[PDB]
């Protein structure tokens, strides 16, 4: 979220804000950072947040941030311990316990 | 071609002077002939790059529209029918633009 970036992350992010729109642009995107650093900050981004909106688009664009990977390079365990870990702490967040 | 094979900018007011000559000669049925040569000088000054000088050079040649001095008239005509002629030419490149990037998009 900080303006201006250029490591891995918040261009995965842009990839994805600008998907739906000049898809050929947001395919080249995916070409010149790594594929391995941002999708894991993307995983471990919503982890933390607040609003139940951000969460939902940092999920989304960590989706797609696997299907341009490898086969068989990257674990896919922490994708759902951070979607399930998610789940949690909005339920608490519902009687009035806040954490 | 050939005026593009070759100093040419002298070669190419030339034959830009014989083609005004021979339009202003002509009575009007060539004049479309006329428009279409003019059309297409203009673009190959355009691709040779206007060119700068060249273009002053082209100026140079309205030194010899001077040395012409023919009807204001005519020279109007001939300078709406261009543009016209570039509007229109300009105009259908949108659509092809288009109808590419739709396809494009449906592709990704």
């Amino acid at each position: 979220f900080r303006i201006g970036s250029t490591e891995p992350g918040a261009m995965l992010v842009d990839s994805f804000s600008l998907l739906e729109d000049h898809a050929p642009k947001a395919i080249e995107i995916l070409k010149n950072f790594v594929l391995e650093k941002g999708v894991l900050d993307c995983i471990a981004a919503a982890i933390d947040e607040f609003e139940p909106k951000l969460q939902k688009m940092l999920l989304n664009a960590a989706s797609y941030g696997k299907a341009s990977l490898q086969y068989k390079s990257f674990d896919a365990s922490i994708f759902v311990n951070a979607c399930n870990t998610i789940k949690l702490l909005n339920c608490f967040r519902s009687f009035g316990i806040f954490l | 071609d050939d005026c593009n094979s070759a100093e040419k900018k002298s070669c190419w007011i030339l034959l830009i002077t014989f083609l005004i000559t021979l339009y202003g000669k002509y009575p009007s049925e060539r004049k479309d002939l006329c428009n279409k040569l003019l059309q297409e000088a203009f673009l190959g000054l355009v691709r040779s790059k206007s060119g700068g000088e060249f273009w002053e050079i082209m100026s140079s040649v309205l030194e010899h529209q001077d040395v012409i001095l023919m009807k204001v008239q005519d020279l109007k005509q001939l300078l709406l029918n261009v543009f016209n002629t570039y509007k229109l030419e300009r105009s259908l490149s949108e659509l092809i633009q288009k109808i590419i990037e739709d396809s494009s998009q449906d592709l990704v």
